[PDB]
């Protein structure tokens, strides 16, 4: 029953596409999962057999000779459908005891039939041209609220070691005050006996503007970490709202792209696509 | 600003000046007055306050205050005006100066040019950084040294390199352009006080030494030689060195211009005294367990997630988050990744041990753990990642990590899409207000270390213990060199490689195959593989910076990389690179290595170097991920690299008040008519303290042009809403008018530039491999540098024009060409509008830059066509479309074709065109012949943060316009189908009727 049926119809077997399609097609999934394409048109091979094991991609080529396929001499299948089939059901261990894995997760070029069936060409390319634009929204949603991301993340930056120089600052104002208490507990007191109250006066004077400088740059202080407090909840909140478009957006991708794929079966005019887009 | 929450202060302001007697004196300012003036009047006010009986003289006391960066600085310099004090807010104390005075000053120097105070690494923790400053300094000291091996001659060389090509070998249609391999070249030099200029026009051979140039010029031969050396007029570009003549740079070039060199004597101690000859001072910074070896510790891996602080998520939205994890070599994993259970985002807690499918002993030394915060939204459901973070397992002693720790998360770049980023830097956030993942590491009874090399190849020899390479498999090895570095090899690739490792030895450029065959999760193959590597012979050093990209993480394969830099790369190939290379420091696991003291060494013992060195890393300083690692380069450097930090420093400020002002124009001012925009622009420029700071430096863009005056008066905004500054200096050079007597550049800020700088270093590679090979594809790679966070300098080109300046019916074009060049000269300019279409007609397809259009598209008067404005490339608009297809970005219309004919009205079909048609086939295929170096050059930029340089997805874009799982046949007609599908047939293929 399997083994009479074409290479062309099998499911794991994608053609002419390029390393690149099949790494994502591959990309965190489990053990097993596998599909096969053309070889490189400038190596040795007819097809390249791509398998996951233990996070990475394995690359297995698939060799013909006089009616016979396999990964090396001597080939021994007769088809590949054959040799796929093969080892769909016995571990990879025989072909090589260092790959211990069998290929358990085909990747259906039919894939795109569970999540689209519907079946005219334009009933195809129109909803495809609504999740685009639907996409494309979203695009722009997420990434103006990135532009608000980054300015506030900035702009946080700034009023942090605007507030560190304004605890210098205090420190210094208040070594100030130090300075001028201790020069003062002796000048004073030579001018309290003797009841200079003259002199003393615009010491006091002198002495309470210190103590209405600091007071006014501590409130400035104060300002500045509510306004720190109100930004920082801004950045927290900007950073929810794109993490809830994220997963909207892959998905609006993914949709997108298996709708391309399903295109690009049934060759539409990729000037239709474009207009379509 | 220049006060805090202020861009520019007011004509007066009031200033609380703090007496050393505990005073507090109010004083009316200017704010270009200047230190000495405030005192003097501060004093004078003092007087009128209590107790100026304890005051001494002004001359006992000095100013401090606190600066935007929160420090606590001493102003010493007191000339220095009151709005270039930087200072917080508008106070100023007055204190007795104590302690080292050279050194404070130095180091308020170095922290104004890193653009952080050097004070903060003081108080770092972390020991790795403290090693990294002290022990740095040996490369520091050991450059200085290389400096002073031979001065005179030393010190000029460090601060003028003589700028020459790789090789004094000409390609044969260089040597071509000679009259019989001889060269007519014109010397100038000083006559009396009047000093005017007088030409000596010599005809001389092309391989001739300076000492020639200099001997033919008085027209005792071997008397007056070495009493004078040769400057290029305008630049400060001299000829220090035995070098054949057309081996300079400027010389090469004039030669392939059709210009005619003109030099100017000078004597060679007039030059040798403007040395400072500037000296470099150290700086003040200047457990009984018997530790365990990490392959005696019979355990399999395990890692605890604990729990995390909060992650930033909408409850309603995301239903649960989780952990991810790998154990990651470079960018492949070890083993399988492991997940924590999900749970609700509203509690983030774990505690549970993840296992996994690795002996301990069996880690290398690289390794790493990379994780992530994921949240997760039929059965379907989509995964993202929250924030992600990336850990050493082994420190930089050696030392496998133990017991808690804290891992403060980074944000995920934008458009990342990976559950992990085993690419971006390692370690935590420095800033603490962020999602904070608490981890648990196994503890061993003691310290565990990775083993030396001895006993590495200890275990190498008996793994081992416990043949005629056939013609066959020969030829096998060669056919895999031959790949690409993003052609994965097979597995029977693998295996073949692994078995004839040790045949391997005799075709060496296949060192990256051979170790993309390793299995780096065995001991028993990397043992093997370290005692190969450390007997390979050298490879050349495009070959070299492969093992250099987040591919090849093992020290021992990057020393080997770093050690085939040391030989075999010169300075001139260096700085072509050196975007490259400083971008890759992002990728090594430690601060201190190899290749950070090889690139430190070659800027402190080449100022040419160490000019781009400084402004590559500067430009990267608000970028947090490698803040501390290129802070600390960078304080290095300034500390070691003598009186050019001076020169730096003005370029710094400079660039700063430019930011300034434009910061004022984009947001102050956003709805101002440009009219009136311009208007307080002049009025800022105008100004005094402005004027000393724009004028008399050095440009960023080329350290041998001198900025000189202003010329105020044709200086303008552009259209843009960024509102870019298009600048123009006066050239100061006495020779000026035999170069340019003006430099004209565009200031940026708003706009990325990187990718610009990107592009224009590669079509400057392409020209040049295209030179190398004799096709004289002319390109025009006009200066580009960023400097900073979306801040940057453009060059403008003189004598230029878009397309649509021309156009404002498709003959209009080669009309305008015809007039400008009418006569003889129309022959040598359809010429070179041709090669110039050809080259950014081939460049522009490989690359998948944007859109051309009649602004994109430019022509100089000599026919010489370029492209500006590249922006995005690799086709990054490929996110919001979605098809596979290749664009052709520069499609040649009727007005093209018909320039290209001659004026011919079937210009598809011509002598012209189709001889237009194989110069692109040519080009095409000679980079195609180069494109591990271009694959090579991209993947070092993948750490670098630009949106289009992500994955090693986005690079695969050129391997796709380069066909390179295609035959070179192929290639070709890939080419040809692309053009024949843009051009709408119009491109004739091969199927044409003769």
């Amino acid at each position: 029953m399997n083994n009479n049926m074409s290479l062309q119809d099998a499911e794991w077997y994608w053609g002419d596409i390029s390393r690149e399609e099949v790494n994502e097609k591959l990309r965190d999934t489990a053990d097993g999962t596998f599909l096969v394409r053309d070889a490189s048109t400038k190596m040795h091979g007819d097809y390249t057999l791509t398998l996951r094991k233990g996070g990475n991609n394995k690359l297995i080529k698939i060799f013909h000779r006089d009616g016979k396929y396999g990964f090396s001499d001597p080939l021994t299948f007769s088809s590949v459908v054959e040799l796929i089939n093969h080892y769909r059901n016995e571990s990879l261990a025989q072909y090589n005891p260092k790959l211990d894995v069998k290929l358990l997760y085909p990747v259906s070029k039919y894939q795109q039939d569970q999540v689209v069936k519907e079946d005219n060409i334009e009933a195809v390319g129109k909803k495809l041209h609504e999740y685009n634009t639907q996409f494309q929204e979203k695009s722009r949603e997420y990434d103006r609220l990135y532009e608000e991301y980054t300015r506030t993340s900035q702009e946080i930056q700034m009023k942090r070691t605007a507030i560190e120089a304004f605890n210098e600052t205090i420190k210094i104002f208040e070594e100030q005050c130090q300075t001028q208490e201790r020069y003062s507990k002796e000048y004073i007191e030579k001018f309290k006996r003797e009841g200079n109250e003259k002199e003393i006066q615009r010491i006091m004077h002198n002495y309470d503007k210190l103590k209405s400088r600091i007071s006014e740059i501590i409130d400035s202080r104060r300002r500045l970490e509510e306004d720190l407090k109100k930004q920082a909840a801004e950045y927290r909140e900007i950073d929810k709202r794109m993490n809830s478009i994220k997963p909207d957006l892959i998905q609006l991708r993914k949709t997108r792209d298996q709708y391309l794929m399903w295109l690009t079966q049934k060759g539409v005019r990729q000037k239709k696509l474009n207009e379509w887009l | 600003g220049e006060l805090w929450g202020i861009h520019l202060m007011p004509p007066r302001i009031l200033v609380e000046c703090l007496l050393p007697n505990g005073m507090i004196v109010t004083l009316e300012c200017l704010r270009e007055a200047t230190l000495i003036t405030i005192k003097h009047e501060l004093f004078k006010e003092a007087r009128k306050y209590p107790l100026h009986q304890l005051l001494q003289d002004e001359s006992s006391y000095i100013f401090v205050s606190v600066t935007q960066e929160a420090e606590r600085e001493e102003f010493f310099d007191e000339t220095r005006r009151l709005c270039d004090l930087r200072l917080f807010q508008p106070f100023l104390k007055v204190i007795e100066p104590v302690g080292n005075r050279e050194e404070k000053i130095l180091n308020r120097e170095i922290g104004f040019a890193i653009g952080m105070p050097v004070c903060e690494f003081d108080m770092v923790k972390d020991p790795e950084v403290q090693d990294f400053r002290r022990n740095i300094l040996n490369v520091c000291k050991e450059a200085v040294d290389l400096r002073d091996l031979n001065s005179p001659h030393s010190r000029a060389m460090y601060v003028y390199p003589p700028n020459v090509e790789s090789s004094p070998e000409l390609p044969k249609h260089i040597y071509n352009k000679l009259d019989k391999g001889q060269i007519i070249v014109v010397i100038w030099v000083i006559v009396s006080p009047n000093n005017d200029k007088q030409k000596y026009t010599l005809k001389i051979n092309h391989d001739c030494v300076p000492e020639q140039v200099i001997a033919e010029a008085i027209r005792c031969v071997l008397e007056y030689q070495g009493k004078y050396i040769l400057k290029v007029c305008g630049c400060d570009e001299y000829f220090l060195e035995k070098y054949p003549l057309s081996q300079y740079k400027y010389i090469r070039s004039c030669i392939m211009l059709g210009r005619m060199p003109n030099l100017m004597l000078m004597a060679k101690e007039s030059l040798y005294s403007q040395l400072p000859m500037d000296c470099f001072t150290m700086p003040s910074y200047s457990g009984e367990t018997s530790t365990k070896s990490l392959w005696v510790i019979n355990s399999a891996l395990r890692i605890k997630i604990l729990c995390a602080t909060y992650v930033n998520v909408n409850i309603r939205d995301i239903d649960k988050i989780y952990v991810r994890t790998g154990i990651y070599h470079g960018g492949e994993p070890l083993c399988d990744n492991v997940n924590t259970q999900r749970v609700p985002c509203s509690n983030p807690r774990w505690n549970e041990w993840l296992n996994y499918d690795i002996y301990i002993p069996d880690l290398p030394r690289a390794a790493r753990l990379c994780l992530s915060i994921c949240s997760v939204k039929g059965a379907k459901e989509e995964h993202c990642p929250l924030a992600w973070g990336n850990i050493n397992l082994f420190d930089y002693t050696d030392t496998l990590v133990s017991g808690k720790m804290a891992l403060n998360l980074w944000p995920v770049p934008h458009g990342l899409e990976d559950l992990l980023n085993p690419i971006g830097v390692t370690g935590s956030n420095p800033n603490k207000e962020t999602p904070c993942l608490e981890l648990e590491f196994d503890w061993f009874s003691s310290v565990v270390k990775f083993p030396d090399m001895s006993v590495i190849e200890e275990h190498a020899n008996w793994s081992v213990s416990r043949n005629e390479l056939r013609e066959n498999d020969k030829e096998q090895l060669k056919a895999i060199s031959t790949r690409d570095p993003l052609s994965e090899i097979t597995e029977q690739e693998k295996d073949f490689l692994w078995s004839h490792r040790h045949y391997c030895v005799t075709i060496p450029e296949i060192l990256p195959k051979l170790l993309l065959s390793v299995k780096w999760n065995s001991r028993d193959e990397v043992a093997q593989m370290y005692c190969l590597v450390k007997d390979w012979p050298p490879i050349k050093p495009e070959q070299a910076m492969e093992l250099l990209d987040c591919n090849y993480p093992d020290p021992m394969v990057r020393g080997f990389a770093v050690r085939c830099l040391e030989k075999y790369l010169t300075d001139d190939k260096l700085s072509q690179y050196l975007i490259q290379l400083v971008q890759v420091l992002k990728y090594e696991q430690y601060l201190d290595n190899l290749l950070v003291r090889f690139l430190l060494k070659k800027a402190l013992t080449n100022q040419r170097i160490g000019h781009f060195f400084f402004w590559h890393l500067k430009s990267e300083m608000h970028n947090k991920t490698v803040s501390q690692r290129f802070g600390l380069l960078l304080e290095s450097y300034c500390r070691a690299c003598g009186m050019y930090l001076k020169h730096l420093n003005r370029q710094v400020e400079a660039m700063e008040k430019l930011i300034n002002l434009t910061d004022i124009l984009k947001q102050e001012k956003k709805d101002e008519t440009q009219k009136v925009q311009m208007k307080f622009l002049v009025e800022q420029m105008r100004r005094p303290d402005f004027m000393d700071a724009l004028q008399g430096f050095l440009s960023p863009l080329n350290p041998a042009h001198q900025l000189g005056n202003l010329r105020l008066e044709e200086c303008r905004i552009m259209s843009s809403a960024k509102r870019p500054l298009w600048l123009n200096w006066e050239n100061p050079d006495i020779m000026s008018e035999l170069l340019f007597q003006n430099n004209e550049i565009i200031f940026k800020n708003g706009d990325d530039l990187r990718q610009d700088m990107l592009t224009l270093q590669i079509i400057r590679i392409m020209e040049n491999i295209w030179q190398n090979q004799g096709l004289d594809l002319r390109m025009l790679p006009y200066g580009c540098l960023s400097i900073g966070d979306c801040v940057g300098l453009i060059e403008v080109v003189r004598n230029s024009h878009t397309i649509m300046q021309i156009q404002c019916n498709s003959h209009t074009l080669h009309q305008w060409l015809k007039d400008k060049n009418k006569g003889e000269i129309y022959d040598a300019a359809i010429d070179l509008f041709t090669r110039s279409c050809a080259g950014y007609c081939v460049a522009t397809f490989i690359l998948g830059i944007g859109d051309r259009h009649n602004s994109n598209i430019m022509v100089k008067d000599d026919g010489q066509l370029f492209h500006i404005d590249f922006g995005h490339f690799l086709d990054h608009k490929k996110k919001k479309f979605g098809y596979k297809r290749e664009r052709v970005p520069f499609v040649l219309t009727q007005d093209f074709l018909i320039v290209i004919s001659k004026g011919a009205q079937e210009c598809t079909k011509t002598r012209e065109f189709e001889r237009f048609q194989e110069m692109c086939y040519k080009a095409y295929l000679a980079i195609r012949q180069h494109a591990n170096l271009f694959i090579n050059l991209f993947s070092m930029m993948l750490g670098s943060g630009m949106p289009e340089l992500q994955s090693f997805d986005d690079i695969a874009y050129i391997r796709k316009t380069l066909a390179l799982d295609k035959t070179e046949q192929e290639a070709l007609e890939y080419f040809m189908k692309q053009m024949n599908d843009a051009h709408h047939g119009g491109w004739t293929t091969k199927m044409d009727w003769i």
